[PDB]
RNA sequence: CGGAGCCUCGGUUGGCCUCGGAUAGCCGGUCCCCCGCCGGGGUCCGGUGCGGAGAGCCCUUCGUCCCGGGAAACGGGGCGGCCGGAAAGGGGGCCGCCCUCUCGCCCGUCACGCACCGCACGUUCGUGGGGAACCUGGCGCUAAACCAUUCGUAGACGACC
RNA sequence: AUGAACCGAACGCCGGGUUAAGGCGCCCGAUGCCGACGCUCAUCAGACCCCAGAAAAGGUGUUGGUUGAUAUAGACAGCAG
């Protein structure tokens, strides 16, 4: 799997095929994040195969729908637990992000994990994502934004749109 | 392109000049004519493709062009000589067009002037 | 029709690429005050790289070896040449189109210098990074005309300062004239204001 | 020093992006390079917006960082931001820029004719002032 | 009584890194540097004007030494406003970095 | 292989272009640096070896 | 210095005649202020997504004809003097002249200019660079190098003194 | 870049369009996107399978993570008894 663009949160349920041994196999539900449902179901089967004695052929999907953010207009702090493979040995991580949507926080988690640890998407597997209150937040990089009277300027405005005035006589100003 | 609009001729000998548009001929060409007193433009045919149309129009719904001029009338015959009827029709249509355009301030001078491209003038950016 | 690019505050390679492409498009580009060209990285690394360039030399006959020019203008000219197919007629023609000078000669001091923001140091470099002046580096490596060029630059800057003072007083007189004549040019002003040329 | 500060309750002009050219009031700051914004009186929905596409102005209206769009409209209309923006010099030259882009061909000729005479009048007034300065000097 | 054609620079042929097709030419029209602005110039008539040694016939006037190679503008080329043009005869390589007139009578406004 | 016994190089490369001089009379490459404090005086002369 | 043509070479299709310089700060006025060979600093006032804006500025080319209104009367065109330029020197400014005008620009009236009958390289910087005499008149010009010979501070021959 | 074996893909002579692998500062067609998120100071930086060069060990350079501690009963410093 590759985290192409913003990920989407998928709710997927699956169960084994009915068998003469047991008529009703239990139904298992998982929360996953993937570019589309086609790879989402593949990820679900990968996790279920790794967890229980269920396989793609021995089981079947039931419902693979997309879970929308309940409050996409409220900024929320998300604590994300990770289990990824490094160059030698695997590690468990807890990282705090700050985003409007759970899927966006997961996408940002994939981006910065790959940036900081070279941990690619196939190496990273997500285990638990939840909304965490500011009091329960622990990482200072996220706690610093928890200020009612927050106020900061934009110090250095790097000149974008360089090539439109490409040949000009004016030295650009970075103070506004 | 609507009757009573202003056109810019780009190809013929009267290139770069602003002309008043009358109507569409039966041959598909545009029957255009400017005040000959202004920009020396007779009753002349022109092609729709080869003409730029600007967003400046006058209401000529109250004028009556002669109905005896058609594609055969403007068809080339075979040194060129001007017939008396051409002058008569040109005066007849000028007597109805020129007073109308003179209502709009600074319109006669605009028609007398020509169209040209200077430095930094780009047709895609400019809107006419 | 001829570009005059000020070399002050421009990154070496970043400016060279734009100049080389513009010249290959057929333009005539002249770069002025090459001693003000900045180079990214610390000054020691930049001079160390150029010292390595000096060491690289044909062994059997140094006369045929690489021609290490010490003047900032010729250093910039060489780095632009590296971005062109100078082995071909079009590449040599482009090099002929390009003219590079140290300082601001009288043929170009009376004109207005252009600045390319796409290669400006304060735009393409973080404020916390270190940079090296091409003129200082050239003097360190063997340029023999930093002082005389500096004196000439000082003299023309003083003369341009006097010219700018006269330009200022002309502008002030113009605005005083506009304020005194607005009564009889009002009809020639509102038209521009309604068409977005004087607001 | 600085005079414009990104704080809860400041409006900002948008240069590029989806809603370019429409003022939006920042409600809360999400991250270092992203903040929640909402323009209730200019038809801009509450959404995330990076700082690099918004130019903060010197207009601040007071409301809590979690207030709903209902209050933001109330604060915006009571502060009368729209008329203040219409009156500021910034929007005046923005609108003048739009006017000169909207300029037709016929009126462009009219402006060219008008500006020619205007330059002539200004130039002769300048030179008749210069000779007065010269005779005053000597 | 002035110029009635846009200015263009003959950048080069429609070429790959190691191959070039001479039937298509790349033109850089002055002023336009983006795809959303190169839409206007599609379908225009592009002409390369050059002089010669001996005289040649000139329509509507005395014969002189000027010759042209007519062509049209096919479609856009890249995000930087570069455009593709096809001429009746392939443009000679002498014209690299030289002015090409883009007419306006193939109008679409 | 290497040179068995190290020896100094014959001749000097500082005068490498050992060619007949283009000009007959020896010309002065650089005069001593001038200083305003000193009085005005000549810095060179021409004679003939006897 | 003060006319018409021929051959060849090509691209070009209005110019911008200038502060320096910062980018976690600038720009323009300003004296009610203090010092200096008008410049610098301090106070104050206007802007700053730069409007004294290269997203910018100037000229703008169809013309002639008559009369009228708006701007100019101090200016437009062309003969003498005064300075400004050295990094690869400015076809700039200033003061008088005998000639000339309300023509030059901005809006109104009048008509005309091969209206070459829809159709392409049109429109220029072009007295462009190089060459041959045709060319009428004016002001100034009658040289040097090489070979040969000698020299011998030099030298295979050239070369050099 | 370069190349008998690598990736795509196999070939009659051509026009139009679109792609694979690989690319889009310049050479050199194409990012002249107002591209997104972070890391990186190198006085030997780094820059794409085969591939053309590096190891064990260490860093109070800098970033993230794990675990165990102590602190308003007033800690780690730091200056004194
Ligand atoms: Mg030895
Ligand atoms: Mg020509
Ligand atoms: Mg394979
Ligand atoms: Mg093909
Ligand atoms: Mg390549």
């Amino acid at each position: 799997m590759k985290a192409s663009g913003t990920l989407r949160e998928y709710k997927v349920v699956g169960r084994c095929l009915p068998t003469p041994k047991c008529r009703t196999p239990p139904l298992y539900r998982m929360r996953i994040f993937a570019p589309n449902h086609v790879v989402a179901k593949s990820r679900f089967w990968y996790f279920v195969s790794q967890l229980k004695k269920m396989k793609k052929s021995s089981g079947e999907i039931v419902y693979c729908g997309q879970v929308f953010e309940k409050s996409p207009l409220r900024v929320k702090n998300f604590g994300i637990w990770l289990r990824y493979d490094s160059r030698s040995g695997t590690h468990n991580m807890y990282r705090e992000y700050r985003d409007l949507t759970t899927a966006g926080a997961v996408t940002q988690c994939y981006r910065d994990m790959g940036a900081r640890h070279r941990a690619r998407a196939h190496s990273i597997q997500i285990m638990k994502v939840e909304e965490i209150a500011a009091s329960k937040c622990r990482r200072p990089a996220v706690k610093q934004f928890h200020d009612s009277k927050i106020k900061f300027p934009l110090p250095h405005r790097v000149l974008r749109r360089q090539h439109k005035p490409r040949f000009t006589t004016k030295r650009p100003n970075t103070f506004f | 392109i609507t009757p009573g609009t202003i056109l810019i001729i780009l190809t013929g000998r009267h290139r770069g000049k602003r002309v008043v548009f009358l109507k569409q001929l039966s041959s598909g060409l545009l029957l255009v004519t400017g005040p000959l007193s202004l920009n020396r433009v007779p009753l002349r045919r022109t092609h729709q493709k080869f003409v730029i149309a600007t967003s400046t129009k006058i209401d000529i719904s109250g004028v009556k062009i002669p109905k005896h001029l058609t594609d055969a009338y403007f068809k080339k015959k075979k040194k060129y000589e001007i017939t008396e009827q051409r002058k008569v029709d040109q005066k007849a249509v000028d007597s109805q067009i020129l007073p109308k355009i003179k209502a709009v301030p600074q319109l006669q001078g605009y028609l007398r002037s020509v169209f040209a491209l200077t430095n930094g003038v780009y047709p895609h950016k400019l809107v006419f | 029709q001829v570009l005059v690019l000020d070399g002050r505050g421009h990154l070496l390679g970043r400016l060279a690429a734009i100049v080389a492409k513009q010249v290959l498009l057929g333009r005539k580009v002249v770069v002025v005050r090459c001693e003000g060209i900045n180079i990214s990285g610390n000054f020691y690394r930049n001079k160390l790289k150029y010292l390595a360039f000096l060491r690289k030399r044909m062994n059997t006959n140094p006369s045929r070896g690489p021609y290490h020019f010490r003047a900032p203008s010729r250093i910039f000219w060489r780095t632009v040449r590296g971005m062109l197919p100078h082995k071909t007629k079009r590449g040599q023609a482009a090099l002929d189109r390009l003219k590079v000078f140290d300082g601001i000669p009288p043929p170009y001091d009376k004109k207005k210098r252009m600045v390319v923001p796409a290669a400006l140091k304060v735009v393409r470099l973080k404020p916390t990074r270190k940079f090296a002046y091409l003129g200082r580096l050239a003097h360190e490596v063997g340029w023999k005309y930093q002082a005389v060029t500096a004196t000439l630059e000082e003299k023309r800057k003083e003369k341009a300062k006097i010219h700018y003072r006269k330009k200022k007083q002309l502008m002030r007189l113009r605005k005083q004239a506009e304020k005194n004549v607005e009564k009889k040019i009002s009809k020639f002003t509102d038209v521009l204001k309604t068409h977005g040329l004087l607001v | 020093v600085f005079r414009r500060f990104v704080e809860v309750g400041r409006v900002a002009y948008v240069s590029f992006g989806p809603h370019a050219g429409k003022l939006v009031a920042i409600v809360d700051v999400i991250d270092q390079n992203r903040a929640l914004v909402d323009g209730p009186c200019t038809r801009v929905r509450r959404q995330a917006m990076p700082f690099k596409c918004m130019q903060l102005t010197d207009f601040i209206l007071k409301f809590p960082h979690s207030a709903r769009q209902k209050y933001v409209r109330k604060a915006w209309e009571k502060a009368d931001i729209n008329t203040k923006w219409a009156a500021t010099r910034w929007a005046k030259k923005i609108e003048a820029r739009e006017r000169k882009a909207k300029m037709t061909d016929f009126d462009r000729y009219k402006v060219m004719k008008a500006k020619k005479m205007r330059n002539r009048i200004i130039k002769n007034e300048v030179k008749k002032l210069q000779r007065a300065a010269l005779l005053k000097a000597s | 009584s002035g110029r009635l054609w846009c200015k263009a620079i003959f950048a080069g042929y429609k070429r790959g890194l190691r191959n070039q097709r001479e039937h298509t030419a790349l033109l850089k029209i002055e002023g336009v540097y983006a795809r959303d602005e190169t839409e206007f110039y599609l379908g225009k008539r592009c002409a390369y004007v050059y002089k010669a040694k001996n005289n040649t016939v000139t329509p509507g006037g005395k014969p002189n030494k000027t010759r042209v190679i007519w062509g049209k503008v096919t479609r856009a080329h890249g995000n930087s406003g570069m455009v593709r043009a096809k001429f009746r005869s392939n443009l000679p390589a002498k014209a690299i970095g030289h002015r090409i007139r883009v007419m306006l009578y193939p109008s679409r406004i | 292989s290497h040179r068995k016994f190290s020896a100094p190089r014959h001749g000097s490369l500082g005068f490498l272009p050992r060619k007949r001089s283009s000009r007959h009379r020896g010309k002065v490459k650089s005069f001593p640096k001038d200083d305003p404090s000193k009085p005005v005086h000549l810095t060179a002369f021409l004679g003939y070896k006897a």
